[PDB]
């Protein structure tokens, strides 16, 4: 029963099912409801709801979103969340004027690698990381949400789903066809965010797949067989693709101090085995003097 | 190797110990034994190779069967109904491409409704609470077979084979971790197709010296000699296939000089 909970209002949707905000009538503890329709659902409960609630039992960390109860009522399906009031994509839009302060910009990052080292170190890749999907409270906490792509992969990998990852976030293994891929491909999300809050804009908006890729060509250089080892024979790599040159991060990234812009490098390296790991990236120096400021 | 590959490890051993099923629950049930389990296990592997399941899928409907039968009565007549329910929550878990309900309806030769798969799958995601993301013995394998010396096809062939011969008798094999379950088909199948032992790299990654393995070891020695008369054949039938370079084919050794 949903008895005890007051719909306040619908938040969004993410990748299944409706959030809304509401009120436990009883406590008044403030909640995100997650609901997905069953009786919508040919196929009982959905692949996407049984890995998010799954994992996210599994998850407990200050950067990962809390699963709080899962309800089963008549032909419906309610997960409640811990609520928290905005979004780093709302909040982004709100500062594309003034600017997100760059202690803040550290803080978020170093919290978004927390959380995403202990996804990895669980053995989830999440899938789907975007700002969207990245969630602000009033005190300067960042956390990850919506693991309804996430999947369990195992050591070493097999082949997953290839349809993941929103496109401007999705890494170029992805793009390419490429028969494994693994924890590489959030990272490479993060580093497009990282890119994001610093210029305020998305760093690779592409329309579609070879126009993503041609962007990002276009911003790290078009990789050959020296940077990236196999590439010229992945499946939906064409030697037709033109050459572009490597542009320098002092144009990509403009406010981006030489330490940043190393990380960033790193997290963007277009060879996913030595594209720097979230364990690795928080002992990057851009984060010795990380604080965590109030937004 | 990635600097997350202990660590999921050490977690994995966490978690084969939280989501072990009850070693004696057979004996509580009134109506089913270890042969009504085993028929049923055996059908799920035929279920896997008709839809072109993943091994790993097959390793957690088993988890999930038997996580439900620790704490719920079932009779005979519902068991394969309780079976059909775990695989299609696995192929969900674990399958790029799940088959649909529908399907599974069809291989039960409607003995089951869709309305009671249905349902089935809600009670045990209830009685599970949800904790679909089980070890098993597959993923214990797969990260043991980086540490040889060096890759045989034959070898991880094997081990596979035995691992997977270990979920249809659950006496003996409930009394065991899975992670203990894979060093022993790893140190078995390594020792039949090239004589080597269970190497020093893993004694240190697992902790388990080749002692520790040995009444498993023993145990499944027995079901190795001993799986060409079981009742339950179509795991061997699976592995003869070359895809698994037809391993099931192949002598076990007589004795292990342990
Ligand atoms: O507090 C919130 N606010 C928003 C969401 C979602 C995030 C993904 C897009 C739809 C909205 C949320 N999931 C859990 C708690 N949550
Ligand atoms: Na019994």
């Amino acid at each position: 029963s949903m008895e005890n909970f007051q719909k306040v209002e619908k938040i969004g949707e993410g990748t299944y099912g409706v959030v809304y905000k509401a009120r436990n009538k009883l406590t008044g503890e403030v909640v995100a409801l997650k609901k997905i329709r069953l009786d919508t659902e040919t196929e009982g409960v959905p692949s996407t709801a049984i890995r998010e609630i799954s994992l996210l039992k599994e998850l407990n960390h200050p950067n990962i979103v809390k699963l709080l109860d899962v309800i089963h009522t008549e032909n419906k399906l309610y997960l409640v969340f811990e609520f928290l009031h905005q979004d780093l994509k709302k909040f982004m839009d709100a500062s594309a004027l003034t600017g997100i302060p760059l202690p803040l910009i550290k803080s978020y990052l170093f919290q978004l690698l927390q959380g995403l080292a202990f996804c990895h170190s669980h053995r989830v890749l999440h899938r789907d990381l975007k700002p969207q999907n990245l969630l602000i409270n009033t005190e300067g906490a960042i956390k990850l949400a919506d693991f309804g792509l996430a999947r369990a992969f195992g050591v070493p990998v097999r082949t997953y789903t290839h349809e993941v990852v929103t496109l401007w976030y999705r890494a170029p293994e992805i793009l390419l066809g490429c028969k494994y891929y693994s924890t590489a491909v959030d990272i490479w999300s993060l580093g497009c965010i990282f890119a994001e809050m610093v210029t305020r804009r998305a760093l690779f908006p592409g329309d579609s797949e070879i126009d993503q890729l041609f962007r990002i060509f276009r911003t790290l250089g078009t990789p050959d067989e020296v940077v990236w080892p196999g590439v010229t024979s992945m499946p939906d790599y064409k030697p037709s693709f033109p050459k572009w040159a490597r542009q320098d991060f002092s144009k990509v990234v403009p406010p981006l101090d030489e330490d940043g812009r190393s990380l960033l490098s790193q997290m963007l390296h277009y060879d996913p085995n030595k594209r720097i790991s979230a364990k690795a990236a928080l002992a990057h120096p851009f984060f010795q003097d990380v604080t965590k400021p109030v937004p | 190797v990635p600097d997350y590959h202990e660590d999921i490890h050490t977690y994995l051993r966490e978690m084969e110990v939280k989501c072990k099923p009850k070693v004696g629950y057979m004996k509580k049930q009134p109506d089913i034994t270890n042969s009504m389990r085993a028929i049923l296990v055996d059908w799920l592997v035929e279920v896997g190779e008709e839809y072109k399941l993943q091994n790993e899928t097959l390793h957690l409907a088993v988890n999930y069967i038997d996580r439900f039968l620790s704490s719920m009565s079932v009779l005979r007549g519902k068991l394969q109904l309780v079976g059909t329910a775990a695989m299609l929550l696995a192929s969900k878990f674990e399958e790029i491409y799940p088959p649909e309900v529908a399907e599974f309806v069809y291989i039960t030769d409607d003995t089951y409704t869709k309305k009671q798969v249905l349902r089935m799958e809600h009670l045990v995601l209830k009685v599970l609470t949800f904790d679909l993301a089980a070890p098993t013995v597959n993923q214990f394998l797969t990260q043991y077979f980086l540490h040889q010396q060096p890759a045989n096809c034959k070898v991880e062939s094997l081990a596979m084979f035995l691992g997977e011969l270990s979920l249809i008798d659950a006496d003996p094999y409930l009394k065991y971790l899975p992670s203990v379950i894979a060093g022993a088909a790893f140190h078995l199948a390594l020792y039949t197709v090239t004589g080597q032992s269970w190497p020093e790299s893993l004694i240190r990654k697992t902790g388990y010296t080749l002692e520790s393995l040995k009444p498993c070891l023993m145990d499944l020695h027995q079901t190795y000699l001993k799986a060409p008369q079981h009742a339950q054949q179509s795991i061997r039938e699976k592995y003869k296939n070359s895809k698994y370079h037809g391993v099931s084919l192949l002598n076990p050794p007589e004795t292990l000089n342990l």
